[PDB]
């Protein structure tokens, strides 16, 4: 039994420009647990990344939230590249700041 | 607080 | 309103014959506050939230050894499911557990849960009665029968109905300023023209806890579904919630829809509209 992912990449306040924020990426509904999330800037994975603890939900699909300190700007573009057994390629979702 | 006892499948 | 107590676990054997991943988490409502992990290797149960971490020595001691003794379970039980599916010990599979006790606002017993998974489907649980089990296929019949003959509902029932309920309102009480909070949701809509037809309304909710709210888009105070979305509420990141519901409308009817909000922090459901 197999469970894509869903990916959600938003910050943890509404973003302003020079402010220090929280960057997430929230992968919920997937199976099995085992999964690999890097969060990106510009392209290039951010090393320093925290995660909470694995937990799932009603159905049994885990999810984990992965986050980082972060202070944006409107150079800069942000992602969350996703990787798990059900899919072939890494998935990357672009932070869309109104999203 | 968790269970005390446990139990095999 | 009402609280619960909840202890999810997932042990996952991993590829190869390595050791198992063990994870157990605690919660009270959307709270978590307690952890142990095998790939985070202390061997203690640690606190998550500030209420559980005035407990004295002897509580950690003795939640450490009861999650000790929960990790040697499931590692049993890896193997005892090897077994009932015939299943090489190369492969990778997942147990996952989860109970718990839930309460009224009289924090009184409501409903008990004990229930199992393998790699990802029901494989028994503890019916509503906390008497009798439900057995997923012919393996879980195997535990059900083994645990009918060792009274094992009976002996579950005493704590969910009974240590279950007492340590929550323990918890309840110790972390009262937080844990008995409502935020209600900081709510907004968005506009966003995709072309000189159609635009897109979104609405959120934001800081909101606990976790559970209700999103829906209506039409002219009739409820609408075609061409709405609906994203899983998420955590922020600071013990409050996020979620936002969208809805694509022909330029110019934006004025017919609104955005209905629900939520126990609020004193009355919401009603937004786009001015």
């Amino acid at each position: 039994i197999q469970r894509t992912p869903k990916i959600q990449v938003y910050s943890r306040h509404p973003a302003e420009n020079g402010k220090s924020n929280f960057l997430n990426c929230y992968v919920s509904g997937f199976h099995p647990s085992d999964i690999e999330v890097d969060l990106l800037k510009n392209g290039e994975r951010i090393e320093k990344v925290e995660h909470s603890d694995l937990s799932f939900s009603k159905d049994w699909s885990f999810y984990l939230l992965y986050y980082t300190e972060f202070t944006p700007t409107e150079k800069d573009e942000y992602a969350c590249r996703v990787n798990h057994v059900t899919l072939s390629q890494p998935k990357i979702v672009k932070w869309d700041r109104d999203m | 607080y968790l269970q005390p006892r446990t139990f095999l499948l | 309103g009402s609280h619960s107590m909840r202890y999810f676990f997932t042990s996952v054997s991993r590829p190869g014959r390595g050791e198992p991943r063990f994870i157990a988490v605690g919660y009270v409502d959307d709270t978590q506050f307690v952890r142990f992990d095998s790939d985070a290797a202390s061997q203690r149960m640690e606190p998550r939230a500030p209420w559980i971490e005035q407990e004295g020595p002897e509580y950690w001691d003795g939640e450490t050894r009861k999650v000790k003794a929960h990790s040697q379970t499931h590692r049993v039980d890896l193997g005892t499911l090897r077994g009932y599916y015939n299943q090489s010990e190369a492969g990778s599979h997942t147990v996952q557990r989860m109970y718990g006790c839930d309460v009224g606002s009289d924090w009184r017993f409501l409903r008990g849960y004990h229930q199992y998974a393998y790699d990802g489907k029901d494989y028994i649980a503890l019916k509503e009665d906390l008497r009798s089990w439900t057995a997923a296929d012919m393996a879980a019949q195997t535990t059900k029968h083994k645990w009918e003959a060792a009274h094992v509902a009976e002996q579950l029932r005493a704590y969910l109905e009974g240590t279950c309920v007492e340590w929550l309102r323990r918890y309840l009480e110790n972390g009262k300023e937080t844990l008995q909070r409502t935020d209600a949701p900081k709510t907004h809509m968005t506009h966003h023209a995709v072309s000189d037809h159609e635009a897109t309304l979104r609405c959120w909710a934001l800081s909101f806890y606990p976790a559970e709210i209700t999103l829906t888009w209506q039409r002219d105070g009739e409820d609408q579904t075609q061409d709405t979305e609906l994203v899983e509420t998420r955590p922020a990141g600071d013990g409050t919630f996020q979620k936002w519901a969208a809805v694509v409308v022909p330029s110019g009817q934006e004025q017919r829809y609104t955005c209905h909000v629900q939520h126990e922090g609020l004193p009355k459901p919401l009603t937004l509209r786009w001015e």
